[PDB]
């Protein structure tokens, strides 16, 4: 929220545009609209059908953010029990196999822990929502100046 | 403390800690947590009943 | 023997029930010593199986609850009738379908929400509609408010019969378990008298007033000026003007000489040109030779005549050497249990929407529904959502049998007992190939990015670069094409014009044309096959894991929906048949989402549009598909970006409504994951805070708070997340399609 | 003492027995007498017909084979099922019915094992048992 | 009838299946390298390297970054060698971490015995890439995957 | 200059949580109520629940009202 | 040192930028620099700070780098 707010007023400021956050920063629909999908552009214009431009590094990351915070979405959502049930007819499809018994693991194969998984998709999570503004800001504020 | 007397829990890790109990029974054999108390509100685990010491109860008024 | 056996007042309706909350529950019945009380009421409401052991009391709320059911729907629909008939531009759209757009609802102006009383023509305006109903009602030959009404009429006083009769069947003449347990008369009956009978008198009555109405509508006679329903049933002469075959009467039916009647029973196939809809007269037809098939297909079963088969002397024979003893004991597991039929039942009606959804889009059966883009897309997006809700409830209540009327001693060498004795091969091939389809179906997009990103643009799968050409789908849609006057000798046309063909284009706009597939359509076809796969595997894991599995021998006990079995063996969270069905939820809405998602878009860049005087279309998007689907980035900008502007930009429109509730399902959506995301340590202590803030000051309910149960928490979240993503690709859907159509 | 020689309850075969690691680290067994020829449910996952007279089953898992014991107990009345942990040494060793009578009741020879003489208020706190040998207890 | 128990064993993790226990299967596997008799470690690598070499080109031949060049196969030839020797790596870390200096003499299980199994696989896989290589340069129906005969 | 804006506010961010999750664990391992008999930290132990109920209830009451005030303009 | 000449008119570059996987076309567009390779322009404003701090030459940032590994080691 805090950056949102910095960066939107900013950018307005610069382009001179000041009135554009002063009157659509009192609904959400602004924000979403003369903000995000806005600015959005110039970065999800990187790379196109027609070509690429030096943002491309910025729009790969931007999906790169959506994907990794996606991803830690399963950690948070998804919890142990299932996973070690599965985990456990993937160790005996791996024992029951010819030509691929013939490599066994040191480790018994398991489960993440449930500490460990709030752990990994608390990072997932916080790395996608870094890497996703990351990007977005400083794309579109090299796009728009 | 005798039998059907309010009586106010002093046990911090209980459910009723400083909550007032009716003591149903007082056993006299010599056991650690001899005092019974009953509570109309149910505990998380769901009992309305324990077993009290004569130090982690006092009597209202 | 068949017979019809019932108690007389087995329930005496009173009251007094109806002041005691949790009654039907043992456990409920005492009452609310905390809150988690008022979440089992709802949550234990309709589980009859977990009120008494007894299959009749089950069996007649059963009977009752489906009779409150269809008093419910044919409310639904009296109003749905009377809404048409009062509130709506009907009579407008049928002087001009392709100029007004249909409505049939009005909002009162209160707070200025008269904004959304948009101009939907013909003099009227309200809040335009996207269900079918004005095609409907015009295929049925409907030409009147005064129709509308009487049909709202009917509507109502089925929904009185109905309620009528399921209290009467509660507590006046409950029939007994020997009258439920007719599987054999039940299939019988429904099979030849309700769906045979039903098209039968569909078709009687699209041959006595539909096809004479819809032909003079087409001709272009008003609606005013078409003759009534009755005129044409006693009139045989006016009737044998539009279709001159009935001035011969029946003698042709009943001397089997049929082509008598070629001129309203055809074959004709492809889209009627004026409508854009499926030739009525085609309609009619399908629908007697259902009639016929099904009533044939009702005379299967033994019921009092020794004529018939037995369902169980058929599965008990269907028995081979890789399934020990075959179907044996399912006939009596389908004719005890309440669930595995349940379960069936579910997975075949969510399957038949999936199926109606993409028929009913490619092959538009009512007049003027295929020019109704706000419509298409709205029914097969709304169809494809139930069919997906129908299989995970299917997979819930098969889960649900697992646990609780599964046993093992009826079900010996069987093949149940057989799948749960290698239900470990099955989820580890399910496994692998859900790993597969990952990799070769999204990593393919993942790569196209990656060399869109790093200008190596030759190096993508495209078709413009390495090819993946859905050469089996082409072929199919070839053979499709092709197949009039050649493997379907007797047909003038196509079964469906996006095989191919020529455009059909009504009111100067496109209401069929070829849909081709490239390497973008192989992609994303090959992605619904790994969401499917991957739903497959959790709800298939949960049920066949129901019981035991290597972490927990002993889950039954457990029973179908539990949180857990503590942070032992490693942890065993979410280890449930239900919590199965939760994730399977989660992949299902995934699935749904980019179906929909490929229709909107491969529909709006490569087959709707407006149609020039050159013969040349011109699409909504034009043709972005083929290039743009390719890559992650041209899914986020060239389909939500770019489409996602009508929505945002509905303010101060009859959209508006959209675009609030665009916002509104994304605070859903949030707001789940706090659900989801979370504990109920968490919130217990919480609540403990302010419990000490609330006993501080004297009070505090008697119905000590709780938080939610660790159930109810991940089925909160779950609802909220749902509600939320729908809601918003229902925002943007309606607020794009009504945009720009 | 454990007998190998007692027959099994026909089972038809599963993906869900014991594996690899039942050869080279614990192979626990259970053995119990039945009445009749009745048909239970493997821990493990399907049907099996238990014998007239006895049974022995061969499990991964001590919760397989106490599961399997409970369903006996319950379900059928048989209360007659020993367990026995096997090591690829043959060093079989027996558990349940450990001392001749369930758990559940007390019997005279047991030692409290893990019994603390206070309740759980009285614990110290790990600042307290912090740079110490201590126990919390 | 055709599924039964697992070697007479109906508590083991596994059902005697066509699939996995019918005659075909048990000659087939029987007679792999990884499995047939009197084969020594270094022989059961030489022939599965050989093998595996040989297709690992194809796919870097005809899909590399370096496919529409003049280079393409021995680019691809190089790319094999460097996966070659990346799994070698893998065999050889794998030998050291998992199998202790007990000699069980040479049964592919055992230290002596991986080492002289991950050796033949390296020299075995090389020599394949290279047959594969020549036998791609030298022949154009290999190079056309028969597109000229067209 | 937003670059180096939005990396020192994430950074701030991440500090104070640290800083908190830090306080925790020393109320876990490091406290001695003896030590700390009746000092400003056995009183805010004292009267947590105040503390929280009221921190609770400031957190609804803005986000109540700031919430309405959005959805109303919007 | 061609930065401090026209601060507000050149971006500043902050490495240079050897991928394999880079296209033509990318290497092209991530020459914008004017130094003749793919680059990436600092977003981290040490081109001013230092700048402000006195440091005009590339052998006085050298020195401060040298400086720096003495001080870690
Ligand atoms: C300088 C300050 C500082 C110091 C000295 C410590 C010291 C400590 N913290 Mg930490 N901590 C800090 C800041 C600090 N913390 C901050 C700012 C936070 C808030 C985020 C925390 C939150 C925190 C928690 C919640 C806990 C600790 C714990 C600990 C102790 C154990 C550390 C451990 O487990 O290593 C962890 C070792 C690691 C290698 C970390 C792995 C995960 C990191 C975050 C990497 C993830 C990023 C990923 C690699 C990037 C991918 C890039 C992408 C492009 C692909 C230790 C005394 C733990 C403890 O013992 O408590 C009793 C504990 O539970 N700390
Ligand atoms: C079962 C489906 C259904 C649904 C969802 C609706 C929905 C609606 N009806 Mg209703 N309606 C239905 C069945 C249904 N109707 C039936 C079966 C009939 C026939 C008797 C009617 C007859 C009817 C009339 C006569 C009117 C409505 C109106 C309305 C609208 C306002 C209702 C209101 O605010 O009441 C709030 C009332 C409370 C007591 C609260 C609303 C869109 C009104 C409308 O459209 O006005 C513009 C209106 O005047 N309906
Ligand atoms: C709660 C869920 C739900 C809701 C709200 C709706 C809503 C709608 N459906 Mg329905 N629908 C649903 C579930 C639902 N459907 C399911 C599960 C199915 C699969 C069986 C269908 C199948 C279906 C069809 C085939 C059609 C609709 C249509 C419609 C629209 C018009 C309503 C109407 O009166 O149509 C009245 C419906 C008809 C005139 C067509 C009836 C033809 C079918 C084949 C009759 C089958 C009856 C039979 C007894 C069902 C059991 C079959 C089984 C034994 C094999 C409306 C948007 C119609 C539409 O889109 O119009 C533009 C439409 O044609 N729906
Ligand atoms: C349940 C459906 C149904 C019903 C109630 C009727 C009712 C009627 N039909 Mg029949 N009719 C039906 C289905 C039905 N038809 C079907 C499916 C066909 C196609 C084979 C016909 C073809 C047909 C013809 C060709 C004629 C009738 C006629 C009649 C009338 C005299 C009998 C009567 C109104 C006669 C009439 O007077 O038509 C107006 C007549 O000539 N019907
Ligand atoms: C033919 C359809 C059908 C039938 C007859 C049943 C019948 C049953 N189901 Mg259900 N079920 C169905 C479809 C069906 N199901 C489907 C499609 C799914 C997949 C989602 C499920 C998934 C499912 C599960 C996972 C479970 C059941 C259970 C049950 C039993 C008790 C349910 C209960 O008490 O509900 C009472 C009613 C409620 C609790 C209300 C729920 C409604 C929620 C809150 C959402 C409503 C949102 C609504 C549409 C409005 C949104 C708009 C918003 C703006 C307000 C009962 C036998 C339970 C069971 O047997 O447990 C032992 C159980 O655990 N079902
Ligand atoms: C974007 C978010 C995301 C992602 C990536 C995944 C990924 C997966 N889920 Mg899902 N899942 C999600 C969200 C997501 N989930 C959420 C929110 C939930 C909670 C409802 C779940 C709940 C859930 C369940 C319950 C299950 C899955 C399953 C799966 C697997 C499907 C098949 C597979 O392995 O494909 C593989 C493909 C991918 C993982 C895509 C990314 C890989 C790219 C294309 C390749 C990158 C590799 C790269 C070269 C590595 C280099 C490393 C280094 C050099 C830098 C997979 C691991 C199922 C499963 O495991 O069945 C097999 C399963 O049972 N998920
Ligand atoms: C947009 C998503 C969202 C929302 C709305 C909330 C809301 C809340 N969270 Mg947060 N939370 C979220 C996501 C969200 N969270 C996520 C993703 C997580 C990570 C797991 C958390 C984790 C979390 C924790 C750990 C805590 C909170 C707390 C809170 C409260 C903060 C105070 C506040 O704003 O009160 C104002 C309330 C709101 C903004 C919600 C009101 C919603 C509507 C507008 C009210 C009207 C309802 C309407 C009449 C219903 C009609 C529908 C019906 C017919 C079905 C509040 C209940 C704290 C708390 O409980 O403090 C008291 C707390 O301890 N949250
Ligand atoms: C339908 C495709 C059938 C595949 C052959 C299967 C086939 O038709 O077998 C049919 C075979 C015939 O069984 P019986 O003759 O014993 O049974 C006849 C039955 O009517 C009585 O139960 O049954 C089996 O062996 C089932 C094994 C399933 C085999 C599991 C592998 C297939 C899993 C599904 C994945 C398929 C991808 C295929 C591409
Ligand atoms: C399963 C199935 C279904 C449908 C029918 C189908 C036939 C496709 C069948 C599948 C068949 C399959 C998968 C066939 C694949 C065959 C493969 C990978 C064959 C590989 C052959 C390898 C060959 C020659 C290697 C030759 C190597 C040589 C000389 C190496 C020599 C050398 C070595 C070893 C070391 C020193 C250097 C030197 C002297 C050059
Ligand atoms: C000087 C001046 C100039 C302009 C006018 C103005 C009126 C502003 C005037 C006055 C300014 C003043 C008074 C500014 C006030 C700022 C203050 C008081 C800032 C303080 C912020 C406090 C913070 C983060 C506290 C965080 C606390 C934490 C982690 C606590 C963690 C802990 C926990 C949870 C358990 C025990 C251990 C420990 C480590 C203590
Ligand atoms: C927020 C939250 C709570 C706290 C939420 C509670 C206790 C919900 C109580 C809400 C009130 C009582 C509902 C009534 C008010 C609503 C605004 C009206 C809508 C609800 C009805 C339609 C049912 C939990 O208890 C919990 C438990 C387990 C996992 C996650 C969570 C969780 O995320």
């Amino acid at each position: 929220w805090v950056t949102f707010y910095w960066h939107w007023k900013h950018v307005t400021i610069w382009q001179g545009n000041a009135g554009q956050f002063n009157e659509s920063s009192t609904y959400i629909m602004g924000w979403l609209r003369d903000y995000l999908w806005l600015n959005s552009s110039p970065l999800i214009n990187g790379y196109n059908p027609f070509g690429m431009n030096s943002l491309a590094v910025w729009a790969w990351m931007f999906l790169f953010g959506h994907l990794i915070w996606a991803t830690g979405f399963m950690f948070l959502i998804s919890w142990r029990g299932y996973w070690q049930e599965l985990i456990e007819t993937l160790a005996w499809a791996h024992e029951r196999t010819p030509l691929a018994n013939l490599v066994r693991w040191k480790d018994k194969p398991v489960a993440l822990s449930i500490v460990q998984a709030r752990l990994v998709g608390l990072i997932h999570f916080t790395v996608g929502y870094v890497f996703t503004y990351a990007a977005f800001v400083i794309a579109s504020t090299t796009g728009k100046f | 403390v005798k039998r059907g007397s309010q009586v106010r829990i002093l046990r911090k890790e209980s459910y009723w800690y400083q909550d007032v109990g009716t003591v149903a029974t007082i056993d006299t054999s010599g056991i650690r947590y001899p005092v019974v108390v009953r509570f109309e509100k149910v505990s998380y685990s769901g009992v309305n009943t324990n077993n009290f010491s004569l130090d982690e109860v006092v009597e209202v008024v | 023997k068949v017979s019809i056996t019932v108690d007389k007042d087995p329930v005496a309706t009173s009251f007094e029930k109806w002041a005691q909350p949790g009654h039907f529950s043992r456990t409920l019945a005492k009452g609310p010593k905390t809150t988690t009380w008022i979440w089992n009421l709802h949550a234990d409401a309709h589980d009859f199986d977990s009120h008494t052991s007894s299959l009749e009391d089950i069996s007649r709320k059963i009977f009752s609850a489906h009779f409150g059911q269809l008093s419910i729907i044919f409310l639904w629909l009296s109003g749905m009738y009377f809404h048409g008939a009062r509130f709506s531009n009907y009579s407008a759209w049928l002087s001009n379908p392709t100029a007004v757009k249909p409505s049939a609802q009005v909002v009162w102006p209160i707070v200025g929400q008269e904004v959304l009383n948009g101009d939907v023509g013909g003099g009227f305006q309200g809040v335009q509609i996207t269900s079918g109903f004005f095609q409907i009602w015009r295929a049925s030959g409907i030409t009147s408010e005064v129709e509308l009404y009487w049909c709202a009429l009917a509507g109502l006083l089925m929904s009185g019969l109905m309620i009528f009769a399921g209290w009467f069947h509660y507590h006046k003449a409950a029939p007994k378990l020997e009258w439920f347990q007719n599987a054999e008369s039940m299939l019988n009956h429904h099979l030849s008298g309700l769906l045979g009978l039903g098209c039968l008198s569909w078709a009687g009555h699209q041959i006595h007033v539909s096809l004479p109405i819809n032909k003079l509508l087409d001709a272009g006679v008003a609606p005013q000026e078409i003759p009534l329903p009755h005129e044409f049933l006693v009139n045989r002469d006016l009737m044998a003007q539009l279709y001159p075959s009935f001035s011969k009467g029946l003698v042709p039916f009943f001397t089997l000489n049929w082509s008598e009647y070629s001129d309203f029973l055809t074959f004709k196939g492809g889209l009627n040109p004026v409508t854009g809809g499926l030739w009525l007269s085609d309609t009619a037809h399908h629908h007697l030779a259902l009639a016929v098939l099904f009533i044939v297909a009702g005379h299967m079963y033994r019921t009092n005549w020794g004529i018939g088969h037995s369902m169980k002397e058929i599965l008990e024979a269907h028995k081979g050497p890789f399934t020990g003893e075959g179907h044996k004991g399912l006939y009596e597991v389908l004719i005890t249990s309440w669930h595995a039929q349940l379960s069936i039942n579910l997975a075949m009606l969510g399957s038949l929407s999936i199926i109606i959804a993409h028929h009913m889009y490619a092959m538009p059966p009512y007049p003027y529904i295929a020019t109704d883009y706000p419509t298409q897309l709205s029914l097969f997006t709304h169809h494809m959502w139930i069919g997906g809700f129908c299989v995970c409830g299917a997979a819930a209540h098969a889960g649900i049998f697992m646990v609780r009327d599964y046993n093992p001693a009826q079900n010996y060498n069987n093949l149940l007992d057989r799948v749960i004795r290698h239900r470990d091969a099955i989820i580890s091939h399910l496994n692998w190939i859900c790993i597969f389809l990952g990799f070769h179906s999204f990593g393919l997009y993942i790569h196209n990015d990656t060399m869109r990103a790093l200008g190596r643009t030759q190096d993508m799968f495209s078709d413009t670069a390495i090819q993946l050409k859905p050469v089996f789908a082409q072929w199919v849609q070839n053979i499709h094409t092709v197949a009039p006057g050649n493997t379907t000798p007797n047909a003038l046309a196509t079964a469906s014009y996006a095989f191919g063909g020529n455009v059909v284009s009504v009111g100067n706009k496109v209401a069929m044309m070829p849909i081709s597939l490239g390497t973008a359509d192989f992609m994303v076809h090959h992605i619904h096959a790994f969401t499917i796969h991957v739903t497959v595997l959790i709800l298939l894991k949960g049920v066949l894991f129901s019981r035991n599995s290597r972490l927990i021998p002993d889950k039954a006990n457990l029973g179908f929906r539990f949180p857990c079995d503590g942070p032992g063996r490693g942890g065993t969270c979410q280890s449930s048949a239900w919590d199965s069905v939760f994730l399977g939820l989660f992949w299902m809405y995934n699935c749904i989402s980019v179906v929909i998602f490929h229709f909107s878009w491969k529909m709006q860049s490569d087959v709707w549009g407006t149609v020039q005087a050159d013969n040349t279309v011109t699409h909504i998007t034009g043709g972005n598909f083929a290039q743009s689907a390719i890559t992650i980035n041209g899914w986020l900008r060239d389909f939500l970006w770019a489409q996602a502007s009508q929505v945002i930009q509905s303010y101060g429109s009859s959209l508006s409504a959209y675009g609030l509730i665009f916002l509104g399902a994304h605070f859903i959506w949030a707001f789940s994951l706090m659900f989801l995301f979370s504990g109920r340590g968490y919130w217990q202590e919480l609540i403990e805070s302010v419990v000490w803030a609330h006993n501080k000051l004297n009070f505090a309910p008697a119905i000590q708070p709780r938080a939610l149960s660790i159930t109810q928490g991940r089925a909160v979240g779950l609802a909220h997340y749902l509600l939320g993503g729908i809601g918003t690709t229902w925002a943007f859907f309606l607020a794009r399609i009504i945009s720009v159509g | 003492t454990l007998n190998l020689q007692i027959p099994s309850p026909t089972f038809e075969g599963s993906t869900g027995g014991w594996l690899r690691a039942a050869e080279v680290e614990e192979k626990y067994a259970i053995t119990w007498t039945s009445g009749k020829e009745q048909v239970f449910e493997m821990p493990t996952g399907g049907a099996a017909i238990m014998r007239k007279g006895e049974n022995l089953l061969y499990l991964a898992r001590k919760e397989q084979c106490l599961a399997l014991g409970t369903q006996l107990k319950t379900g059928f009345k048989i209360t007659d099922y020993k367990i026995y942990r096997i090591f690829p040494s043959g060093e079989v060793q027996y558990l349940h019915p450990k001392d001749g009578v369930f758990p559940e009741k007390v019997n005279a020879g047991r030692i409290g094992v893990g019994n603390v003489s206070h309740s759980i208020g009285k614990n110290l706190n790990p600042s307290q048992i912090k740079f110490t040998n201590k126990s919390f207890n | 009838q055709f599924v039964k128990p697992y070697n007479d064993d109906p508590f083991v993790g596994n059902l005697a299946t066509p699939v996995s226990t019918s005659s075909f299967t048990r000659s087939f596997l029987s007679n792999l390298p990884a499995y047939r008799s009197g084969l020594s470690p270094l022989l059961r690598g030489l022939e599965i390297g050989m093998t595996h070499g040989y297709f690992l080109v194809g796919p870097f031949y005809k899909l590399g970054p370096l496919r529409n060049s003049d280079v393409a196969l021995i680019s691809g030839l190089f790319s094999s060698i460097g996966l070659i020797i990346i799994l070698a790596a893998c065999l050889a870390i794998y030998g050291v971490v998992s199998f202790n200096e007990d000699d069980n003499t040479d049964s592919l299980q055992t230290s002596r015995g991986w080492k002289q199994f991950t050796s033949g696989w390296l020299v075995g896989s090389i020599g394949g890439a290279s047959f594969a290589y020549i036998l791609i340069s030298n022949i154009v129906f290999l190079q056309t995957s028969g597109l000229n005969l067209i | 200059q937003a670059a180096l804006y939005t990396h020192h506010q994430y950074i701030a961010g991440f500090l104070m949580v640290g800083a908190f999750a830090h306080g925790a664990i020393f109320f876990v391992r490091d406290y001695d109520p003896e030590q700390n008999k009746n000092n400003v930290l056995a009183r805010m132990l004292e009267h947590k629940e105040a503390i929280i109920s009221h921190l609770s209830w400031v957190s609804l009451f803005l986000g109540f009202h700031t919430l309405g005030l959005y959805i109303h303009n919007d | 040192e061609q930065w401090v000449l026209n601060p507000l008119k050149v971006k500043p570059v902050a490495h240079a930028i050897w991928d394999p996987h880079f296209g033509q076309p990318a290497v092209k567009a991530f020459t914008k620099g004017g130094v003749f390779y793919p680059v990436n322009i600092a977003t981290s404003g040490v081109y001013h700070w230092w700048y402000t701090i006195g440091m005009r030459t590339n052998n006085d940032l050298y020195a401060g780098s040298l400086f720096l590994l003495f001080l870690s080691g």
